[PDB]
DNA sequence: TGCATCAGAGCCCAAAAT
DNA sequence: TATAATGGGAGCCTCTGATGCA
């Protein structure tokens, strides 16, 4: 029930590396060049640093602050480019009628084992959830029909089916293959992810894509 | 390229 | 994004990549008016080729073209869209020579004009929808019966 | 730049329902001012619109019935709150305003993540949708309580965090 | 114990099964009690709360 | 959350069409002074003043409640626009 | 193609390049007016040098 | 009260004068106190010597003098005048033919004087000139990014004092020189200097393959005249190669000390790098008719030696603080002075042709306007000339010590990458690693370290103690980064007994690299931990326990602290807070020993040893640049014996001479019902009751009455159509009376303006006719209190035309200023912060009965959420709170120095003595442990906080040593289920206050061309709904909301008018029309000769100008 | 009619002259004494329209009963002053001049 | 035909700007 | 409206695309 532990464990605040700097050691710090100092900071913020430890640490802090500062502009420009390219894409009809689709792989070829292994859950969820099935799929004695929006439950079923060797990829409607002019169609798009349900015709889908990709931009590296 | 230089 | 722990649906990235793949380059003109090396939207050459192949003419031979988001954005059919992006003089001189007509298909064009955008409540799909109460509905119906 | 808009410092409002915000009354009187002039005429507070406006001009001439009139004016209406940078569409959300004494806008805890808002001195902008159409769009499409899941991941956006998680965990 | 992940799943599941209006109601409830218990819980941070392991 | 929003989204093929129907109905109510309403005296949305209960002034609140009743019919090409406008003014002048 | 060469040069409406008295009675004006003035001066001088049979230099 | 100070480190020297970087720089520039014959050639003097003699008649410079200021400082601020001195120069005009000499002293205008504290007064406002970091002039060798085995030699002079030269070994093998973007073979330039193949072959032959790339037969064939003409034709194509013209150009490029100036620092660095001695600051000389080389051959020798890998040759680290120097006030100002002087010289030569070549004086020859303009431009419009930050005294002291890499002659913000923003190892002891801006300027704006000083050459030096044998001397040597790199320097905390190093292994730096070392290897030792950080950073107690990212905010936020009427110094100080007040110049001290004769609110009279009676007037309620009140209060009483340096008056934000940026409040660290959420702060109404965090603010309002073509503006009490209610507080003349309370809408100064000629509309004709009242000739232009402002009127200044001592700008009859003051209580939305980077806005003010309270009935002041600590890693605030708890009960304050502070055992010791006062008292008063205290103890032993089996008293003491106490919820009476951390924390009210930021607009002013709303609160502006906001409305599909933003709520003129009219009539808003800025766009494209046509579905023109623009 | 399209095209010297309500023959802006616009200059009311609604410059015709009238004395049309945002003038060049967009935008269109 | 070199194109938002 | 006068002056990033040389 220690406060630090509880905050970290619950996800209320804190993460292990921050707690380590408080109760543990601060650890290795890097020079302005990126090269790491040989001597680490053995102190923790509870014990307190030495002016030399503190000074050795400032380099990385500053580098981080500068990273961050130079990133928000680069991300912003990126976002604006994305907006300009996708703005016209809107959901303009229910079905374009295409027979084309994309097959989302459930297995990534592993180089080190040189055999197929299961893709990570979140990766599969990001490619499957809310998609209309392009072809009929029968796995584990269940009929997932053509034209079915995949619920998150449906996705978990396909993952369990893949673990059982029943299915290695899923045929799915996608904006890549949509034939609607100046936009996509309801089927190729899928769920309006915010409503957990089929997208409404008229949703400005291109803008939402640019905003979705751009918002985390400041969280990447630089 | 320099209008003054040319005129001179 | 995954490395940073950012859950983001492929669907959105696909919308963008699709815009990246929007254009093609003519390899052979066939019986059309097009030129070798001329770049145009994939939609338009597919439409042209079904008009030629249904007309009994040699179709245009074309090649897939991949362009980055900046170039693709600058190449879009809408000149109000392209000129408000970037490279304004270049976009505007080529548009003005060609006598380009902006059809106001996308969002930026209408925003510049202060128009009602073609999305949401502005979509032509829901825009014209009427509401009427049952009293007035039957009242109108009886009026139409007496003619 | 737009009319019928304002800005102030934001402050947390734990007591708010998810569809609410604290809106300072002095801000609300300006943002809705024309509506308030009309309402001040229906009730007898002023002979007409011209007299009503002249009475609101001096702050010492403002009596207590106009505050009650303003409550009537804003009834059922929502305003838009915006925080820069507006990175995605949840940078603007609609709230039904609850008039407050004081000069700070009160923001609901659950929407802080989507706005990336915190209480270290952040400010937000307020907007008044004017028409029935605009007000309908705000209440149906943009209302905070109606947008609970991320358009990007499909995961919950408005969710327990920080102190909320902490109590429940304990 | 309810934490960030279990509580996120709860909101999502409630959205699917009960819809927006009830999930909105559920969130305010979770908000109310979470805040309430957090104040009386006796969560604080003193310097002795950063506990150096003997293993260091 | 707006009362019965999940049911309101049930009624339409596109959430945006609900917004159009709500907005247009509210304009009808305002133009005709609420006297074309499909609500019954006890169903009227109410607002608490210092005096006491009064009618909710808000036409968008009204329009959504009306929609939930089932008494409103919405769609495309239900009736010529002028004919609708004239029939509404005959039934409820301004 | 010859329209890419100008004979008549358009002059923007004045309210879009204003000359305004600010608060203090001082004047504030748009930069285009100075650019137009440079143009007009050189053009008029060109008309005069032409009328007077100036050398080609 | 008692002050207990910790730490064993004895610092042999005090902090330097903190503003000396400003004061000394400018003193050296003006050389005002030096008698002219004794002036060095530097600053203003050096500028004159550079510009003169002006050859063409010859005008020569003798000497300059500075007069006294026409008005004192206080007067300048009052009258919106610049504090400045008259500059004169004795000049002699000579006719070289005749011999005639006329000599005269000409008046050159005024030069601004620096006040005592290192600032300027420019047009009434206090300004600071920020020092600029930049590349030191000199000769550098950097690696060529394209070709790895090659290097670039860069010869850099002072800014604007010459071209940069780049030496490269091209892939073809010939050594190229790049000047003003043109490249040629360097061999040609060597031949002009008079070098021959014999000398060059023997000199550079040692480096095998390179010397042959230098050999070009054709160049050696031609004599120095042909090589010089050849070079001129290469550098200036198309310019006829007259032999005198070529000499002139090349001389100006290389040997001219007027057109080419290496620094004095440039000269030393070159001499030191290349191992030679320079006769001057030029790369070569013109001597005995030819050019004689100085620099080029030594740089070429080093360049080849580097490419070949000869031992002793290095590339240069350009971010090293040996190669980076500071340009202070004197240098910057002198530079602009030199510019104005060059322009004035142009006028002299131009005047030396025209007029009579016979009768001319220096007064007739010199027009000083160019010089006055250059100086006036620098002080008002330069980027390095900034509005002084005087929010609190520490604000301006910090402003004077800031270092910018921006400004004229420096980096842009996008062109500045990581390398410049980095904390270089050489920043140690020189530039603070902490205090820099968060955001885009990070690493570009920095702060001088506390013990740092800028040498005469402009390099930052830091003190170290000499260590001989194992003995630490008291002699301190100030070192540059280059000299610091020679030695092995021990840390300041290395143990000493007497002067001897007491450790077998010491912690030192060699070239910044940390290393463990024997006392025999120790050449120097740090003076103090204080020397690594800025002054603001040095004010944060327990800084060693705070992550640097939060200390950054802590430093910076002390700058934003508002002076409080009750301000107190913190209970945990670092020991710098007295010096800061003294160097700030806010506080008043006694000159010599003496006795106090008189003490007033307005003045203090002191009788010194000399017998002389000195009177000190006190600045009372004066308005700073940021509107905080600067006011001095007498701290002594009549008949008090004072010594030299004893405090007389407290300035703003000081308490008995200690820096007071805030209050010491009782804080509980615990969540509270979500009012604490995400950094919000909960405070007790007791804080307002006792006037903690209350601050005085003064706003200045101004109005002019001027002559018009329509008649005079008049400042008058007679204002058309206003009730006596409206005019009540205006005097006879129309100015609001001192002491009146003014609220928004109220008239401050009454004014009438003559109505612009207009024909009243037929409606007004009929209205005027109906009521039978003549329309007045004048309109009400009166100055009123803006929305949200107001207070008590404390001052009025009225200046008319034609009254003694005052002359206004042309056309202005009279000017009125009204000073309005307000006492501001802390409120919801105001921002608080501590020195550790904890910052939050006040979200809730609870009544005292709801506040968590101690068993003995004491409510806490502030409730801070613990969730703010762990991610931020600033634990110093926790230690401050614990030590603050002990001090609350012991009635004492502490001085805990940075990195040598109070440690945990000592704080526990104090906590034990404190517990005796908090508890032992109760047991004697006849009360035992509370039932609820037992319950809290139960949960606490379940938490492992207390040892099981001990008495209730023993367990409470165990918690108290952990800084936790039992706390009662004032709402219920039941305890908080666990023991909570409570103590005294130092918290400041920052300058960001909701009163200033709250704004709203229905309709208002629109812009001239766009017809869109203006921006900003001061203009009654609208919010900007920008590109990204539009995306948001688009992604929501809110088309009508968006369309409103784009038309009716902005530049749709017809639409916005119709919307307002509809709302006041109760109708719904009409359909929008074309936005006016689209019409502007069409017309702007027509001005560009493009025809933009709006078309219908039939492709027929649609006229959006509605017939108005077509004939 | 409703706007469905926006065309952009090059403008002939003829079209530029058809836009123009007058030629600006003088660099003058406004009179230093009267502050009224200088005739034939950049602000001329005879070219770009009246400064005040339905009022000519010299003030012979001051109200909307004359709309479209051009004062014989002052030369100004009596209309809404809004037209000073709309009406274009022109400068008649003594030598043709190239429009730089079609020169410096690579590859040059003229080139 | 394949490859340097250079000219020209860009580089977050809102607040504020004393 | 007339001694003769005859050639200027300042200067310091990354990607993409066209153009000018092996
Ligand atoms: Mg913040
Ligand atoms: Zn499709
Ligand atoms: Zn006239």
């Amino acid at each position: 029930f220690n406060p630090l532990y509880v905050m970290a464990q619950s996800g209320a605040r804190g993460n292990p590396q921050q707690i380590r700097q408080l109760c543990g050691l601060r650890g290795l710090m890097q020079k302005p060049s990126g090269e790491t100092f040989e001597v680490p900071v053995r102190s923790s913020f509870r014990e307190g640093l030495t002016v030399l430890e503190y000074f050795i640490s400032s380099h990385g802090a500053r580098k981080g602050g500068a990273d961050t500062a130079l990133r928000t502009a680069d991300s912003g420009y990126l976002t604006r480019k994305l907006v300009d390219v996708t703005h016209e894409i809107v959901v303009r009809e229910a079905d374009c009628g295409t027979t084309n689709y994309i097959s989302v792989p459930l297995f990534q070829p592993d180089e080190v084992t040189r055999s197929l292994r299961l893709r990570k859950r979140a990766d599969i969820e990001a490619g499957l959830y809310g998609r209309v099935l392009a072809r009929e799929v029968e796995v584990l004695g269940v009929r997932l029909e053509e034209g079915r929006y995949l619920s998150m439950d449906d996705v978990h079923l396909l993952i369990k089916a893949a673990e059982a060797g029943e299915i290695q990829e899923v045929p799915v409607r996608s904006p890549l293959t949509c034939q609607t002019r100046y936009g996509v169609c309801q089927k190729c798009y899928g769920y309006d992810l915010s409503m957990a349900r089929p997208v409404s015709i008229g949703e400005a889908v291109g803008i939402v894509a640019a905003q979705s990709i751009g918002e985390p931009g400041t969280q990447l590296t630089m | 390229s320099d209008p003054v230089r040319q005129y001179l | 994004y995954r490395a940073q722990g950012v859950k983001l649906h492929d669907k959105h990235i696909e919308i963008v990549v699709r815009q990246m793949m929007k254009y093609v380059e003519v390899t052979d003109p066939g019986d059309s008016r097009l030129l070798e090396g001329q770049v145009l939207e994939k939609w338009d050459v597919e439409a042209l080729n079904e008009r030629l192949i249904a007309e009994g003419k040699t179709p245009v031979a074309w090649k897939p073209l991949l362009m980055g988001v900046t170039k693709s954005a600058l190449s879009t059919k809408s000149w109000l869209s392209a000129a408000s992006f970037q490279n304004t003089t270049h976009v505007l001189t080529e548009a003005a020579i060609a006598g380009k007509k902006d059809e106001l298909i996308g969002l930026k064009e209408n925003v510049i004009l202060g128009r009602l955008i073609p999305a949401g409540t502005g979509s032509d799909f829901v825009r014209f929808t009427q509401v009427v109460d049952q009293k007035t509905l039957k009242a109108i119906e009886e009026a139409r019966k007496e003619a | 730049r737009v009319d019928y808009s304002g800005r102030s410092v934001i402050v947390v409002g734990p007591q708010l329902k998810l569809h609410q915000c604290g809106l300072p009354k002095r801000m609300a009187l300006e943002l809705f001012k024309p509506f308030l002039l009309k309402k001040m005429e229906e009730k007898g507070i002023a002979p007409n619109v011209k007299a009503a406006r002249r009475m609101l001009e001096r702050q010492r001439d403002i009596k207590d019935e106009v505050w009650d009139a303003l409550e009537e004016v804003i009834h059922g209406k929502v305003v838009l709150l915006n925080r820069a940078p507006t990175l995605h569409r949840l940078g603007i959300q609609a709230f039904q305003p609850v008039l407050v004494e004081g000069q700070s806008i009160q923001l609901h805890p659950l929407v802080c993540e989507a706005f990336n808002a915190d209480f270290d001195g952040d400010q937000m902008a307020v907007h008044v949708p004017l028409s029935s159409f605009a007000q309908a769009e705000a209440r149906i499409q943009m209302l905070s309580a109606h947008n609970l899941l991320s358009p990007a991941s499909g995961e919950p956006l408005a969710k327990p965090s920080r102190d909320i998680i902490l109590g429940l965990y304990y | 114990p309810q934490e960030k992940n279990s509580l996120k799943d709860l909101v999502y599941q409630a959205f699917l099964r009960l819809g927006m209006e009830k999930t909105a109601r559920l969130l305010d409830a979770l908000k109310y009690y979470g805040f309430t218990f957090s104040t009386t819980s006796g969560i604080t941070i003193g310097i002795d709360d950063a506990v150096i392991p003997e293993e260091k | 959350a707006e009362p019965g929003i999940d049911k309101l989204f049930g009624m339409v093929d596109s959430k945006y069409r609900l917004t159009v129907v709500v907005a247009k109905r509210a304009q009808q109510l305002l133009r005709h002074g609420f006297k074309n309403t499909v609500l019954e005296p006890e169903e009227r949305p109410k607002m608490q003043t210092l005096e006491g209960l009064f009618d909710d002034p808000n036409a968008v609140t009204w329009a959504m409640k009306e929609l939930l009743t089932g008494r409103l019919v919405f769609g495309e090409n239900l009736v010529p626009e002028d004919r609708l406008q004239k029939e509404m003014e005959r039934l409820y002048p301004v | 193609p010859e329209w890419m060469i100008l004979e008549a040069v358009p002059v923007l409406p004045p309210d879009l390049r204003p000359m305004v008295q600010v608060d203090g009675g001082r004047f504030a004006t748009s930069d285009l007016n100075d650019l137009y003035r440079r143009l007009i001066n050189r053009n008029n001088r060109l008309k005069k040098l032409l009328a007077q049979g100036a050398p080609e230099i | 009260m008692e002050i207990k100070r910790f730490g064993r480190i004895r610092e042999v020297i005090p902090l330097p004068p903190l503003t000396e970087i400003q004061v000394e720089s400018y003193r050296r520039a003006l050389q005002a106190d030096v008698p002219p014959e004794k002036r060095e050639n530097v600053g203003i003097q050096a500028a004159f010597r550079e510009t003169f003699p002006i050859e063409e008649l010859v005008l020569d410079f003798l000497e300059y003098r500075l007069g006294e200021p026409p008005f004192p400082q206080d007067e300048c601020r009052e009258k919106d005048l610049t504090y400045q001195a008259p500059l004169y120069a004795r000049l002699q005009l000579i006719h070289k033919d005749t011999g005639l000499i006329k000599e005269d002293e000409v008046f050159l205008g005024h030069i601004p004087l620096m006040t005592e504290d290192g600032s300027f007064i420019i047009n009434g406002a206090d300004r600071v000139i920020v020092s600029q970091i930049h590349r030191s002039p000199g000769v550098y060798f950097t690696p060529d990014p394209a070709r790895p085995g090659r290097y670039i030699a860069s010869i850099i002079p002072l800014p604007k004092r010459g071209p940069w030269i780049d030496l490269e070994v091209e892939p073809n093998g010939v050594v190229s020189m790049k000047v003003n973007k043109r490249k040629f073979p360097l061999v040609l330039l060597l031949r002009v200097l008079g070098y021959d193949q014999e000398t060059l072959a023997r000199e550079l032959g040692a480096y095998g393959e390179l010397v042959q790339g230098l050999m070009d037969e054709s160049v050696f064939a031609m004599r120095p005249e042909e090589a010089l003409i050849r070079l001129f034709t290469l550098l200036r194509p198309g310019d006829p190669p007259k032999r005198d013209k070529a000499v002139a150009y090349v001389y100006g490029l290389i040997a001219d000390p007027r057109r080419y100036d290496l620094g004095e620092a440039g000269r030393y660095k070159a001499e030191e790098k290349l191992g030679i001695r320079l006769s001057g600051r030029t790369l070569a000389r013109f001597e005995d008719g030819e050019f004689k080389d100085e620099v080029f051959l030594p740089t070429l020798r080093y360049l080849f030696a580097l490419t070949a890998g000869v031992p002793g040759h290095e590339v240069d680290d350009i971010d090293h603080l040996g190669n980076r120097r500071i340009r202070t006030v004197g240098e910057l100002m002198t530079d602009q002075f030199r510019v104005g002087l060059a322009r004035l010289a142009r006028g002299v030569r131009e005047r030396m042709l025209m007029g009579s070549e016979d009768s001319l004086t220096p007064a007739k020859l010199v027009n000083s306007r160019p010089l006055e303009a250059a100086i006036r431009e620098f002080f008002s419009r330069s980027q390095l000339s900034q509005f002084k930050d005087e929010t609190n005294p520490l604000s301006s002291l910090r402003h004077k010590r800031r270092i910018s890499a921006l400004g004229p002659g420096g980096l842009t913000r996008e062109r500045a990458g990581f390398d410049v923003r980095d904390v270089h190892r050489t920043h140690y002891g020189r530039i603070c690693p902490v205090e820099t801006p968060e955001g885009a300027n990070i690493g570009l704006i920095t702060s001088l370290a506390a013990y740092a000083r800028v040498d005469e050459l402009g390099f930052i030096r830091t003190p170290y103690r000499r260590v001989v044998g194992g003995v630490v001397t008291d002699e301190v040597v100030y070192m540059t980064a280059t000299e610091e790199d020679r030695y092995t320097i021990a840390q300041a905390n290395t143990p000493l007994e007497g002067n001897r190093i007491a450790a077998e292994r010491v912690v030192a730096r060699r070239k910044g690299e940390p290393v463990i070392v024997s006392p025999e290897e120790v050449e120097f030792m740090d003076v103090s931990p204080k020397q690594v950080f800025s002054v603001n950073t040095n004010l944060i107690p327990f800084l060693e326990h705070d992550d640097a990212n939060r200390a950054l905010m802590g430093s910076n936020m002390q700058t934003q602290a508002v002076p409080l009427i009750r301000a107190q110094a913190p209970v945990v100080m670092t020991g710098l807070e007295e010096r800061v007040v003294r160097d700030s110049l806010a506080a008043l001290y006694a000159e010599e020993d003496g006795e106090v004769a008189k003490v007033d609110g307005n003045r203090i009279v002191v009788r010194y040893e000399d017998g002389r009676l000195v009177e000190y007037p006190l600045r009372r309620f004066y308005r700073s640049n940021q509107g905080t009140a600067l006011d001095q209060r007498p701290r002594v009483v009549v008949g008090q014996r004072v010594r030299k340096g004893d405090l007389l008056a407290d300035g703003p934000a000081s308490e008995n001479g200690f820096l007071a940026l805030g209050q010491n409040v009782l804080v509980a660290i615990m969540p509270f019902d979500g009012y604490n959420f995400e950094d919000a702060i909960v405070i007790s109404e007791e804080l307002l009751k006792r006037d903690f965090y209350t601050s005085i603010h003064i706003e200045r309002y101004e109005i002019e009455a001027r002559d018009t073509k329509l008649g005079p503006e008049r400042i008058t009490r007679d204002i058309p159509h206003l009730s006596e209610a409206a005019l009540r507080d205006l005097d006879e003349e129309g100015v609001v009376r001192i002491g009146a309370e003014v609220k928004p809408g109220d008239i401050l100064v009454g004014r009438t303006s003559f109505k612009g000629e207009s024909e009243p509309t037929p409606e007004e004709r009929l209205l005027r006719s109906i009521f039978g009242e003549k329309a007045r000739d004048v309109k009400d232009t009166s100055l009123r209190v803006p929305p949200g402002e107001g207070g008590i009127v404390v001052r009025t200044v009225r200046l008319r035309r034609g009254d003694p001592g005052v002359e206004l700008k042309p056309g202005v009859r009279e000017v009125v200023r009204v000073y309005v003051a307000q006492k501001r209580k802390l409120q919801v939305g105001d921002k608080l912060a501590n020195r550790h980077g904890n910052k939050g806005v006040v979200a809730k003010i609870l009544p005292v009965e709801d506040m968590p309270h101690l068993p003995d009935g004491t409510p806490v002041d502030v409730i801070l959420n613990p969730l703010g600590v762990p991610s931020r890693m600033n634990l110093g605030q926790i230690l401050e709170t614990h030590l603050g708890l002990a001090g609350y009960f012991l009635g004492q304050r502490y001085i805990s120095p940075i990195f040598d502070g109070a440690k945990e055992p000592e704080i526990k010791e104090l906590l034990a003595q404190a517990f005796e006062v908090y508890f032992g008292k109760r047991k004697g008063e006849g009360f035992g442990v509370d039932k609820r205290e037992v319950e809290v103890l139960r949960r606490a032993e379940k938490l492992g906080l207390v040892t099981p089996g001990k008495t209730p008293e023993e367990q409470l003491k165990e918690l108290f040593l952990q800084g936790k106490v039992v706390l009662y919820d004032g709402r219920t009476g039941e305890p908080i289920e666990g023991p909570i951390v409570v103590g005294q924390m130092f918290i400041m009210k920052l300058y960001h206050m909701v009163e200033d930021k709250m704004h709203a607009r229905s309709t208002g002013p629109y812009s001239l061309i766009t017809q869109q709303p203006l921006g900003g609160k001061a203009q009654f502006g609208g919010q900007r709904f920008g590109e990204m906001e539009v995306w948001a409305l688009e992604a929501y599909g809110a088309a009508h909301t968006l369309q409103e933003m784009l038309t009716l709520k902005s530049d749709d003129i017809e639409g916005r008018n119709a919307a307002y009219e509809a709302i006041i009539k109760g109708e719904d808003v009409p359909e929008p029309s074309v936005p006016e800025s689209f019409r502007v766009l069409v017309k702007e494209l027509q001005a560009l000769a493009l025809d933009v046509q709006t078309l219908d579905e039939k492709d027929n023109p649609v006229d959006i100008f509605e017939g108005l623009a077509s004939k | 009619k409703e706007v469905r399209k926006v065309r952009i095209a090059l403008a002939s010297p003829e079209k530029i002259r058809s836009w123009s309500y007058g030629e600006v023959e003088k660099p003058e802006t406004i009179n230093y004494r009267t502050l009224k616009p200088e005739r034939d200059g950049l602000f001329d009311e005879r070219i770009f329209g009246p400064i005040k609604d339905y009022e000519c410059a010299c003030g012979k015709y001051k109200r909307q009963r004359f709309e479209g009238k051009v004062c014989e004395r002052c030369g100004v049309e009596v209309t809404k002053s809004i037209v000073r945002r709309y009406r274009m003038g022109h400068i008649e060049l003594a030598t043709p001049a190239a429009h730089i967009w079609f020169v410096k935008d690579v590859p040059s269109k003229i080139g």
